[PDB]
């Protein structure tokens, strides 16, 4: 339901001016909920994966046979994506392609009230963690993703339009 | 004449009217042929309405293809004899539709429940709800078909005489 | 047809359109609804052809990439060119460099069949779900991936009757919208406001 | 013309066929058989002749098959052969990726380049003559049943043989069986016209012998 | 019940999206069961039978009278099929042809609830083992075959279309 939902914090509460949670059924809202959950986790890894890849952290050794980690000394972090070879870019997608399956092939899919997407590698046992303090974390998980979804769009717009962002345009990227 | 609609107030140019038009009396002599006559009159009118506009559109449009073109054929009166690979073919498929019509013709009259001309052909849904508009609806098809029967007999005979464009003048 | 045509709202005159009422004010439940199906369906092509022309006139193509080496709105000039056809050698990138009324004919014949087969198959499951199964509601198929139509009310909800009303008008916009856009390329200077 | 017409005992002037709503429904069509829309514009189901006479002559004994029953039995056999023949015609042509051919030089690409010349080439060799005898045995062992049903001594459905080796339908509701049966008919109908297409084009003046035959 | 049986493990559970186990009767599912059991055992022997001898394992001596084991020094393991002579290729099929009989001629066939294909030549009695531990082994047996059915298709596609498989195309085969 709209209420008793993690993601509704103090400074706004229920933030839905254009009434999108009402727009479908209950199964519709569960799709948007784990969308924002997944949009967060991609953007949190891409925002943090932008800040390093820009200060020179630099894995020692060779990435592949001749295209070793010189991708950090000069090119921007928005680049070094075509510099990664095809067989290297391929196993990235396919580990993701596998990870999208256990996400979908649970006993109960989450739009039918089932659980949100969990870890594939190393599950252990999970949020048997004191459900009062569980609700505080899922607010912390989504809000950091909310901030990261804006921030990764800031990082793209700075790399395309110079001067599109004031206290951020004076940064070598 | 009664029940079966069609004679209506349109003055003929000689000083008579079409309020009940049967000069030589086909209604009173052999009235068992009346369902065959209406069914004939329709099929002659339907094919004449299509062939009227069928002469309109092949002046300015010409569907993409080398076999018929203005450079291939300038005179649309000659599309009959110079596209015979399409001529037998249209003839072949009409014979499939005319062949499923036989058993409707074999009980044309009092034996089968249907009125002559009345296919169950309304995809779009435009035949109205009550008699006042329905009889007016069937009547407008008759006159437009009859206006189109006499039309193409003047269009095609005109083009052999004049050899000109579309209003023939 | 009348007030209960459901596509009627405040920014035109009341119940029926003045010029196009008269064909439906006498006809059937079948004719009113069959024209309601077209206007929804003509909108659905126009709601998509609006954006297929937006994306073409920009020039962004399939190696979608947010920044200044691949295809975005800002730099639609990607460095990596993938390959559309593999027998005639036309690529994804050179279609974007041509005019939108010229870029259509660059699609080869393998494409045009497979568009037409999938669209023809969706149009056959179209015909079954509605005219045989008697949905009391037009434009109404089983196509709902996210399940918007399984809520507490169903088809009588105010949010559902809103969106049908919202969809037709956005289709109504888009039909007028793409038609003024096709006009501007065939004759230059047809709609002089903001978009050529 | 003054006898009672033959149009009345076989035309049923009360209802109308689902297919072609302007014609009345043939008397032997129902909704009972799978794949039925009342489609019989030439009124073939209505012919009052015993078509089991072709197998066994009518002078052998009293006997009568329903005309509708013999048609369904034909249409199933026309369906089955055409589903395999269209599939087997393309598969040996390499239309599914791999040029599927029997082991051995005689059935290879060099002696037979495509399936279009396989009938005349194998007929001279004899492999064609052998398959004629092998089908002949089956047909003779399976066409005697038509006689039994025509004598009223059997309650077997048309085209029904106890051939379900993987048990698709054991214990299925009649709704489930009817739907499955409709699939034999609808896919069979499409494949009868598919084979008629492929065999026709591939024999005109132009027309290739590649996977696509246009 | 598809979930409670040999072959339903943790990361997917009941894996049947297109509902094929429901498609027939119980006799239908028993046919697919021992199909996958047999598809596994052929693919496990073909995947392994490919790796080895691609590395030069090389039986000492002569295979037949003049066509001795030179089939490993040069030709790919997808080849050395027509190099094996006809009388050698014949015994192989006929030992298989014989092995397919005891498989079929058991007191109770398997689709009638009988036992699945047991070892034809050395029939060590296998009835005794703890059936808890037995269920863990039939999950191990099928999963290794599932992986081998994919892997033997990888090995064919690499031998036909070069570059069809990234971290595997740089391998002499
Ligand atoms: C063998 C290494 C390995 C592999 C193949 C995976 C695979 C995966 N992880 Mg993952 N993970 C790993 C290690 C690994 N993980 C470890 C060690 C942890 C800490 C417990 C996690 C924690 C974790 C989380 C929190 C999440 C995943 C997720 C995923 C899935 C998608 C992400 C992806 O592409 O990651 C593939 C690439 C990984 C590059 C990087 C990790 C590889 C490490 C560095 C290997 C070295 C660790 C080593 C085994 C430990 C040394 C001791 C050793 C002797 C045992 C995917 C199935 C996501 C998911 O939803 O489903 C899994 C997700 O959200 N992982
Ligand atoms: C072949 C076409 C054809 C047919 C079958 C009919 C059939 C019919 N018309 Mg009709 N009609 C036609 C064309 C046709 N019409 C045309 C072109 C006009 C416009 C002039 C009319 C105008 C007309 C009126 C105004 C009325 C009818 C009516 C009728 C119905 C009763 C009359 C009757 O049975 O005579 C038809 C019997 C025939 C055998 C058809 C006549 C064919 C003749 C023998 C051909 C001889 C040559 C002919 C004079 C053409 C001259 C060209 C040249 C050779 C000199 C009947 C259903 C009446 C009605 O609706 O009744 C309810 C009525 O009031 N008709
Ligand atoms: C545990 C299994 C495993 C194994 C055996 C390998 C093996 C290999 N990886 Mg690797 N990889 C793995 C898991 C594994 N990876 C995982 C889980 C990920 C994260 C999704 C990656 C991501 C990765 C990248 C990004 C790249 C490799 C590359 C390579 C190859 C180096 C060959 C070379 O330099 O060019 C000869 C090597 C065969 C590189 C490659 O093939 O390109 C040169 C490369 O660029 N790997
Ligand atoms: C082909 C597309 C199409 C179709 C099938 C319909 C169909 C319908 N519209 Mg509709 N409409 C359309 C496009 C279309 N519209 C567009 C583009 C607009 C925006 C201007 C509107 C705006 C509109 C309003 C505001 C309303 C409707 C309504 C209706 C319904 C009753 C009117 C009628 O009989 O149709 C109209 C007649 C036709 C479609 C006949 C075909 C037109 C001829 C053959 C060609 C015309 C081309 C024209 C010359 C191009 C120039 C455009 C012109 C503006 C300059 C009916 C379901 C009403 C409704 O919902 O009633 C319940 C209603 O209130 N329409
Ligand atoms: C998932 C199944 C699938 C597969 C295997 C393919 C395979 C193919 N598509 Mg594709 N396609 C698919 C689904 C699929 N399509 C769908 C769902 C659509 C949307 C309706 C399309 C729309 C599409 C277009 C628009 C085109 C292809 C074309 C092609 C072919 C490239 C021709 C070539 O290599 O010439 C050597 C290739 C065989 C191309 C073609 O036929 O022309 C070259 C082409 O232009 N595809
Ligand atoms: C209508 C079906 C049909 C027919 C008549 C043929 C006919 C032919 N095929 Mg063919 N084929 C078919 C379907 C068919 N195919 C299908 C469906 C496949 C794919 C699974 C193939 C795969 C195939 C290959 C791979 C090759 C042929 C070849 C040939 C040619 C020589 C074969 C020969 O002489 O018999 C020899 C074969 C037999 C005697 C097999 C026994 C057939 C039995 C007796 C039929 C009766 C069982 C039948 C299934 C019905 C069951 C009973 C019923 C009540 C249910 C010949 C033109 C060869 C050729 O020349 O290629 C160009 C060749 O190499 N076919
Ligand atoms: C225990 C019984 C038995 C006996 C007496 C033989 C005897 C023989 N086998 Mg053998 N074989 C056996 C079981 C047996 N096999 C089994 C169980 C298998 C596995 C299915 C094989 C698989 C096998 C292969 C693969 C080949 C032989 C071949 C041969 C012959 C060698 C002759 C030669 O070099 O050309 C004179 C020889 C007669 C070879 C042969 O005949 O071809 C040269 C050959 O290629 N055998
Ligand atoms: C002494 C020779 C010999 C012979 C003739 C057989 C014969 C057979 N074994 Mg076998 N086997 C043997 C030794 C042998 N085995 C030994 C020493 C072991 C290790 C204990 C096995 C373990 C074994 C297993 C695990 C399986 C077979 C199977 C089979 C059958 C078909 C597969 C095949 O062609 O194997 C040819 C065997 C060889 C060439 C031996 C090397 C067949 C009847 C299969 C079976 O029974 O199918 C259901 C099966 O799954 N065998
Ligand atoms: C060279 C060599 O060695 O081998 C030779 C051997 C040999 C034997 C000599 C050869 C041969 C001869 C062959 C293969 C002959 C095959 C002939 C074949 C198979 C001919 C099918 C016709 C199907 C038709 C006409 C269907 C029409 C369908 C019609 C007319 C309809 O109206 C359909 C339709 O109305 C329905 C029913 C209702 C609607 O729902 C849909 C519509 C309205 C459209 C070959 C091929 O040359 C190869
Ligand atoms: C185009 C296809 C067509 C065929 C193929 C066909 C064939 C037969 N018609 Mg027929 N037919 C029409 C169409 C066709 N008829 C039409 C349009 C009319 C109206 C003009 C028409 C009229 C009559 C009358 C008045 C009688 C009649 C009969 C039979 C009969 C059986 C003969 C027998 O076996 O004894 C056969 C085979 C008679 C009957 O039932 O009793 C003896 C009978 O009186 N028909």
């Amino acid at each position: 339901k709209v209420d008793e939902m993690p993601g509704a914090t103090a400074p706004l509460g229920k933030f839905d001016p254009l009434n999108l949670a009402t727009l479908g059924s209950e199964s519709t809202l569960a799709w948007f909920r784990a969308a924002e959950l997944k949009h967060s986790r991609v953007a949190m890894l891409a925002t943090t994966g932008y800040l390093v890849q820009a200060a020179g952290i630099h894995f020692p050794g060779m990435l592949s046979s001749d295209v070793s980690f010189e991708s950090l000394s000069a090119m921007k972090p928005l680049d070094a994506w075509d510099a990664v070879p095809e067989g290297g870019k391929n196993q990235i997608y396919f580990t993701i392609f596998l990870a999208e399956f256990i996400t979908e092939c649970k006993g109960t899919h989450y739009t039918k009230g089932g659980p949100l997407p969990t870890i594939v590698f190393p599950p252990i046992d999970f949020s048997t963690v004191n459900p009062e303090q569980l609700k505080t974390r899922q607010n912390r998980e989504l809000n950091n993703g909310r901030l990261a979804m804006i921030a990764i769009m800031s990082f793209v717009a700075a790399a395309n339009i110079p001067g599109s962002v004031p206290a951020l345009a004076g940064n070598p990227m | 004449m009664v029940g079966a609609e069609g004679p209506e107030p349109i003055p003929f140019a000689p000083s008579r009217t079409s309020k009940n038009f049967d000069p030589v009396g086909f209604a009173e002599r052999s009235p068992e042929w009346l369902p065959w006559y209406r069914e004939a009159e329709l099929k002659h009118g339907r094919a004449a309405m299509l062939a009227t506009v069928g002469f309109v559109v092949p002046e300015f449009v010409r569907i993409p293809g080398e076999q018929f073109s203005f450079e291939a054929i300038p005179k649309v009166i000659d599309a009959h004899d110079a596209l015979p690979e399409s001529m037998i073919q249209i003839f072949g498929w009409i014979s499939f539709l005319e062949a499923c019509t036989f058993p409707a013709m074999a009980g044309l009259g009092g034996k089968y429940d249907r009125k002559p001309g009345d296919f169950s052909f309304d995809p779009l849904g435009l035949y109205p709800t009550d008699p006042e508009k329905q009889k007016k609806m069937q009547l407008a098809e008759l006159k437009n078909g009859r206006l189109a029967m006499i039309a193409i007999g003047g269009m095609v005979t005109g083009a052999a005489v004049t050899g000109h464009g579309f209003p023939y003048l | 047809s009348i007030n209960e045509a459901f596509g009627v709202s405040i920014e035109t005159g009341n119940k029926c359109p003045p010029l196009g009422a008269r064909i439906l004010e006498d006809a059937q439940p079948s004719a009113i609804k069959w024209f309601q199906n077209a206007e929804i369906k003509h909108g659905r092509i126009a709601m998509v052809a609006t954006i297929g022309y937006l994306v073409q006139k920009l020039g962004v193509h399939f190696p979608l990439y947010l920044g200044p080496s691949g295809s975005n709105c800002f730099h639609p000039e990607s460095e990596t060119a993938w390959l559309l056809s593999s027998s005639t050698g036309v690529t994804f990138s050179d279609i974007a460099k041509a005019a939108p009324l010229d870029a259509i004919q660059m699609v080869p014949v393998a494409g045009w069949m497979q568009i037409f087969f999938v669209a023809g198959w969706f149009e056959s499951v179209a015909y079954y779900r509605q005219w045989v199964k008697d949905s009391p509601i037009p434009g109404d198929y089983g196509y709902d991936p996210l399940g918007f139509t399984k809520r507490e009310g169903g088809w009588d909800s105010e949010e559902l009757t809103s969106l049908r009303l919202k969809e037709i008008k956005n289709g109504r916009l888009a039909m007028m919208t793409i038609a003024a856009w096709v006009s501007d390329e065939m004759i230059p200077g047809a709609l002089p406001v903001w978009h050529p | 013309a003054m006898p009672e017409r033959l149009w009345d005992s076989m035309v049923d002037k009360t209802q109308r066929s689902k297919a072609v709503p302007f014609l009345p429904r043939a008397v032997n069509l129902d909704g009972s058989l799978p794949g039925d829309v009342g489609f019989d514009p030439f009124y073939l189901s209505s012919i009052p002749k015993d078509f089991s006479g072709f197998i066994q002559p009518p002078q052998w004994e009293e006997k009568g098959i329903p005309t509708l029953y013999w048609m369904r039995e034909a249409e199933l056999k026309h369906s089955r052969v055409a589903m395999l023949a269209w599939f087997g015609w393309l598969a040996t042509d390499g239309a599914f990726g791999v040029t599927l051919r029997f082991p051995g030089e005689i059935y290879s690409v060099e002696n037979i380049p495509t399936a279009y010349e396989a009938h005349n080439a194998l007929v001279s060799q004899g492999s064609m003559g052998f398959l004629l005898l092998a089908v002949g045995f089956i047909e003779f062992c399976t066409g005697a049943v038509l006689v039994e049903v025509a004598k009223g001594d059997s309650d077997r459905e048309a085209g029904d043989f106890k051939l379900d080796p993987l048990s698709f339908l054991k214990g299925k509701s009649e709704e489930e069986i009817k739907r499955m049966k409709t699939r034999e008919i609808a896919n069979g109908r499409l494949a009868m016209l598919a084979f008629g297409g492929v065999a026709t084009q591939t024999a005109l003046e132009g027309g290739n012998h590649a996977f696509p035959y246009f």
